[PDB]
């Protein structure tokens, strides 16, 4: 029964894919980007880049490349959703409106199969003779790119190849001839097959089957003149053709695996490479003139450009521009100069653009008490890592750089300041400690500390390590809310893990502390069996250890509970109470889980949550001095993470990129159906939420006694999208509903893909449509209309102004609703 | 403690030898759907709660009995056993299906004998339970569905990195050392992804079925050494089902790991189990100590402990151990339909409350190795978790995870 | 003459009438 509402506050920002071509025009120079559900497409300039159109689809963009058909005035984009949702797309432009149509539509998902392990690929034919996509081991589905096929048809292929790492199609082959790399008992191989349309099946290869290198990770399709393939792997990069080998070892790689690549030179001259540590390097091909008039390869060579954003993908863009699409930092476009800086790279930074994804953890607050509301979040990962600032404006970002992975974040009023947990990595040096490899913030902290504590310093003795490997350090930063310096950095102990941040006054004890939670990490025995709670005060622009408790476990989580500090312990959960001696004291036990990670309180009652198995409730008896079981749920499904809404309804994401909400009852019925939750909302969200806090970025009204929405939920992801999501009541859900139905039955769909599907909870074994929740999104589009199809909408429909009389309906009334809705982000 | 483990066979107990001539064995199998309603007759007097993949032998002596399994035999040649919560209100909320494998009908002496070697197959919740004329009751019941889910990394695993997700020269040397360098790059590998989540590598590597499987390995080579990787199933399913078939526990604690739908908690469960309970006390006495796990080992090829059928048709959970304590022997040693072959038993009660508590086998010859071991019914034991811990934080039997 | 009695759940062997019937009722008990 319950019912709730969602929107998006900020649009994912993670690059996920990139492509050029000639989309808008045969003249036009367009570089295309995806980001998860949306696609915005640009014209290149010597200068920059020049937007055309932005458009927002109803899947996740899994491929996305772009084809030349015969007798065709410019090129078609293809697109392939992660619901198996696969669409050909052209450009057309009349006057200032400028709309993207669909050629072909369908879906290819088949009944049963395997979901590859190395994901969907997808593949076009030089000449555009068909597309093929691996979906499933074993199976290569095939769809003629005849115009006919407007259905999109298509037929699969039994491969005797099972675990395939890699497949490309050849160019100057007769034959659309595809080659592969995959794995069997004896070894990774390369192998070829002729794919034949009339015989519907495969052919044999017109090569060999070789072998490779064990760590092969990546086949590169070489052009014309020279055909054949390339090889990449961790430590070598081979070319094969026939009866045509090359093969080069070079040490400048080994470092890191090659992952990403594209073409710069369209003749097979020169190709780059990103690596995992955002390194990017310059693949280069000789060639010779022989008699005959056929350039045979001379050999290869490679030569390390510089360093930029750790890339998901990359893209030549000509006058020796590139852009460096990143999901874990900012994008980025540089340019490449023949000769080097000063500081011996040929790269030079010319643009960044902000990009939120992955945001771990956040938090609401007011630095200038206006009532409005501002976003803290740690995003970025690695030398990427750093601290995002949000507001209204529209929105308004202000970034903060850190150069190492941030973990938890939290405020103190009293003080002024926030803290964070941190991580970085060093390597084991020459001697028995380790070193750092580029500046974080906590090595160029104002002030540093160290952690003194001798609980473990016997008992399991600290085992070796070899040279370079590699190690976390964790740290706990201090910085200013207004100037945001790095006032101090506490390096923690060794073969320890920060997992919890909280900060409270508990008790009688008036002062602000930061509590933090930790867990000893060994190489052996997998989990914990060691853990500490420490309590740290911020006085004088320097931290002062107060105290310290042990515990024989990982305390994943804490919060602050009526004046006592609650906390989780593996399997347990346990309260502490703070002494009049200024320490801890336990309390009382709960037992039975899986893992008590999640945890949330409100008022009297708590909230604990598992990875996979859903959640319990519990609720602290005054008399007793315990605890005492209320709920729980049994649907196994990876939680990502939960949040209380009210004393009734919960919300939590799951692995699905989807939103489950359950409710209890307090009603009398049976102890049976009180202590069962119901799944009274579900939905697909399309997103990997990580946090969830309470409050928003608008104004808290006191002027409207009557609010539309009641609730307000902030959200943060993985792609870099953050949203809001609300309860409704029964009234406004059931016509919002309606509203949903009247306006999809209008809206034109990017892809001919409807929206009741895209918005269907879905895994693995079953596929449900959503219930208990209105999409945002779609409610609002219903502004940017044209006003003919807004009566269209409106027509025929029953309304209730001011809850009076219900009468007919008209455009002015809902487009009123619509604003006081946006009104809430 | 390190005893002897060689001279026996593994695989005499297994085969049931005690039941007779070889029985006139089926092959032909039979699965339903998930969430499928199906009709099923159900055993009366099966005290026992079964797993499935768990082989059960049945001596029957009723004539109800015999003619529905003539009735079963030409038949699908299955039936429901039922999960016995209360056996004093005989309620039963959960069971398993079992598929009847090989069959002998005996007339001599009088009496109609027929002996039965049966395996469990499907997890089930129970709908209806009707009562028929003859005797023989009706279930209907609802199958329990397996749910598996993909690896947690599925959902946030970057594009980039898909590729070369799969692992060169897939298994590892045997080798432990080979094998700790290859967990470690393992867990680099397959858990990257991890840092863009709220969570670390190593909870993630808690919540794999592989490394589960693994921990899981390690400690049933401690039980015994004549074990293979080939052995065990590669399936974590079935794996699963057949590491909780032979962990003694308490009746309530197999019902609650039963219920159970995901293979990943079942393991976990397992292994937690496995850590925990240290201590193997007289369920009667509950303060009665009478061994410990360092004094568990596998006489069989299944496992420690297994389900075997006496003279009368009653069945035992029985486990193999080494070393037992806190018992008085009653009776004189007997070969009498030993499970055990080459081995005489003699019957063991509490010397407190005077309660079974199982067998003791002794070696008929002299060459046989061990001379001597014990066999405790499953039903008469208790698992303890240890005391101690500074003794300032106490616990009670719960089973964790 | 009236030999041994033993009980049918554990082989339990005794002597006198009712001592079995006293062991069999620890059996079946909970
Ligand atoms: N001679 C008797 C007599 C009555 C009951 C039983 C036995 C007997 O041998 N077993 C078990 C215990 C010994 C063994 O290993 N096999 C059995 O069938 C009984 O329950
Ligand atoms: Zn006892
Ligand atoms: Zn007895």
């Amino acid at each position: 029964m319950s019912y709730n509402y969602v929107v998006t506050a900020q649009k994912p920002t993670a690059v996920n894919g990139c492509v050029t071509g000639h989309f808008t025009s045969a003249e036009d120079l367009n570089l295309l980007i995806a980001k998860n559900t949306r696609l915005e497409i640009y014209v290149v300039t010597a200068e920059g880049l020049r937007p055309v159109k932005e458009v927002g689809m109803y899947g996740k963009i899994a491929v996305m490349e772009l084809f030349r058909p015969k007798g065709e005035s410019k090129d078609l984009l293809f697109i392939l959703t992660a619901k198996y949702n696969a669409c050909i797309l052209e450009y057309k432009q009349s006057g200032e409106s400028i709309d993207i149509i669909t050629r072909a539509h369908g879906n290819v998902q088949d009944r049963i199969g395997r979901p590859s392990e190395t994901g969907i690929i997808g593949i076009i034919d030089p000449e555009c003779r068909m597309i093929g996509l691996r979906l499933y081991d074993g199976l290569f589905k095939v769809i003629p790119l005849d115009r006919d096929n407007k259905e999109l048809k298509a037929f699969n292929i039994r491969l005797e190849e099972l675990h395939v790492i890699d497949v490309k199609f050849l160019y100057g082959c007769q034959a659309p001839t595809i080659c592969f790399v995959y794995q069997d008992p004896q070894g990774r191989h390369v192998k070829t097959y002729e794919v034949s349309l009339r015989e519907k099946e495969f052919n044999k290869g017109p090569w060999k089957q070789e072998n490779v290198e064990a760590e092969a990770s990546m086949v590169i399709a070489v052009p014309e003149p020279f055909g054949g393939a390339i090889i990449i792997g961790q430590e070598s990069i081979t070319y094969h053709n026939g009866d045509k080998y090359l093969a080069i070892a070079p040490p400048i790689i080994k470092q890191s695996t090659i992952v990403c690549h594209n073409r710069v030179d369209p003749n097979g001259s020169r190709y780059l490479l990103g690596d995992m540590e955002g390194r990017l390097f310059m693949l280069l091909l000789e060639k010779e003139e022989q008699m005959d008039g056929t350039v045979t390869l001379k050999d290869l060579r490679v030569e390390l450009l510089g360093e930029t954003s750790i890339a998901e993908c990359l893209t030549y863009l000509d006058n020796g521009v590139v852009f460096v699409g990143s999901r874990l930092g900012d994008s980025q476009l540089v340019k490449l100069n023949v000769d080097s800086n000063e500081q011996g790279s040929y790269v030079v930074a010319m643009e960044t653009f902000t990009n939120l994804g992955p945001i771990v953890d956040m938090c609401v607050v007011d630095l200038e008490r206006q009532g409005q509301g501002q976003l803290v979040t740690c995003s970025g990962a690695f030398k990427e890592g750093s601290l995002r600032i949000i507001r209204n404006g529209k929105l308004h970002i202000r970034t903060v750089p850190l150069y190492e992975s941030p973990r938890k974040i939290c405020y103190q009023e009293v003080s002024q300041c926030f803290g964070v947990l941190s991580s970085r990595i060093e390597v084991q040096d020459t001697s028995g400690g380790t070193t750092a490899l580029r500046p974080s913030a906590s090595t160029q902290a104002l002030s540093s500390s160290v952690s003194s504590s001798k609980l473990f310093s016997s008992s399991t003795a600290p085992h070796e390590t070899s040279f370079g490997e590699e190690v976390e350090v964790h740290n706990l930063l201090i910085i200013d809310q207004h100037t945001f310096e790095v006032l101090h950095a506490h390096q923690f102990l060794q073969n320890e893990y920060a997992l919890s941040l909280v900060s409270c006054k508990l008790g009688k004890d008036p002062n602000t502390y930061f509590i933090v939670g930790t867990a000893m990490v060994y190489p052996e025995e997998a989990e914990p069996k060691q853990g500490r709670i420490v309590v740290f005060q911020y006085s004088d622009g320097k931290l002062q250890t107060v105290a310290e408790k042990e515990v024989k476990g990982a305390v994943y989580s804490m919060v602050e509970f009526n004046g006592k500090l609650l906390a989780s312990i593996n399997s347990t959960v346990r309260l502490y109470e703070w002494t009049t001696e200024k320490e801890l004291r336990t309390e009382c036990n709960h037992y039975n889980n899986i893992m008590a990670l999640y945890l949330k309180t409100k008022g009297d009652f708590i909230l604990v949550g598992d990875l996979m198995r859903s959640v319990l409730l519990l609720a602290y008896k005054p008399m007793e001095g315990n605890f005492e079981e209320i709920a729980r749920d049994f649907n196994p499904n990876w939680m990502s993470a939960v949040e209380i809404l009210d004393d009734d309804n919960f919300l939590g994401a799951e692995n699905a990129f989807n939103l489950f909400v359950c409710q209890k009852d307090s009603a009398a019925t049976t102890d049976e159906e009180r202590q069962h939750l119901q799944e009274v909302g579900l939905f697909h969200l399309g997103e990997f939420v990580n946090v969830f806090c309470h409050g928003s970025l608008v104004m808290q009204n006191l002027g409207e006694t009557s609010t539309p929405t009641q609730g307000s939920v902030l959200f943060g992801t993985v792609n870099g999208m953050i949203g809001l999501v609300t309860s409704l009541s029964e009234s406004w859900y059931n016509l919002l509903l309606d509203m949903q139905n009247r306006l999809n039955k209008v809206i034109k769909s990017v892809g001919k893909i409807e929206h009741s599907f895209w918005r269907s909870f879905h895994t693995e074994r079953k596929t449900e449509p959503a219930t208990g929740f209105i999409d945002g999104d779609l409610i609002e589009s219903f502004l940017d209309i044209s006003r003919p199809k807004m009566q269209e909408v409106v027509a025929n429909l029953q309304y209730d102004d001011g809850s009076g009389m219900k009468r007919e309906a008209t455009a002015d009334d809902l487009i009123k609703v619509v604003e006081e809705l946006t009104r809430i982000h | 403690k390190k005893p002897n483990i060689i001279n026996f066979d593994t695989s005499l107990p297994t085969s049931h030898t005690y039941l007779g001539a070889d029985m006139e064995e089926f092959h032909g199998r039979t699965l339903h759907d998930d969430d499928s309603c199906q009709v099923i007759p159900v055993l009366p007097q099966v005290m026992m709660i079964l797993i499935p993949g768990q082989t059960l032998p049945l001596q029957l002596f009723h004539p109800q009995e015999v003619s529905m399994v003539r009735n079963l035999i030409q038949k699908d040649r299955t039936f429901a056993v039922l999960a016995y919560s209360n056996v004093q209100e005989r309620e039963a909320q959960f069971g398993t299906t079992a598929e009847i494998y090989a069959y002998r009908e005996e007339q001599d002496f009088g009496i109609e004998i027929v002996k039965v070697k049966a395996i469990g197959r499907q997890r089930f919740k129970v709908l209806e339970l009707r009562t028929q004329s003859d005797g023989i009751q009706q279930a209907k019941v609802q199958i329990l569905p397996e749910c598996v889910l993909p690896s947690t990394m599925s959902a946030v695993q970057l594009e980039s990195l898909n590729k070369c997700q799969i692992f060169p020269s897939k298994p590892v040397s045997r080798e432990d050392q080979c094998s700790y360098k290859w967990w470690q790059k393992y867990q680099k590998r397959k858990f990257h992804c991890a840092n863009l989540t709220s969570w670390p590598r190593w909870l993630y590597s808690l919540y794999d079925a592989e490394t589960l499987m693994d921990r899981i390995k390690k400690q049933l080579r401690e039980w015994d050494e004549n074990l293979k990787d080939d052995s065990l199933p590669s399936n974590p399913i079935d794996f699963s089902y057949r590491v909780a078939a032979c962990l003694p526990i308490d009746d309530v604690l197999r019902i609650q790991l039963l219920k159970i739908g995901s293979a990943i908690q079942r393991l976990r469960c397992e292994l937690d189990i496995m850590n925990k309970c240290t201590s193997l006390c007289c369920k009667q006495c509950q303060e009665t100590e009478i061994t410990t796990k360092n004094e568990i080992f596998s006489l069989s090829l299944c496992g420690p402990m297994a389900a075997y059928v006496n003279p009368h048709g009653y069945v035992h959970e029985t486990l193999t151990v080494y070393k037992a304590c806190n018992l008085n022997l009653i009776g004189r040693p007997s070969t009498e339909h030993s499970w055990f072959p080459g081995y005489a038993w003699t019957v063991a009660q509490c010397k407190i409350c005077a309660s079974h508590i199982g067998w003791k086998f002794t070696a008929t010859k002299k060459d046989m190795s061990p001379q001597k071991f014990w066999g405790l019914t499953r039903s008469a034991l208790l698992p303890t978790i240890p005391d101690t811990e500074d003794e300032i934080s106490p616990d009670k039997v719960i089973l964790c995870l | 003459g009236g030999r041994p009695l033993q009980c049918e759940i554990c082989g339990f062997t005794c002597r006198q009438k009712a001592s079995l019937n006293w062991h069999q009722r620890k059996h079946a008990e909970t």
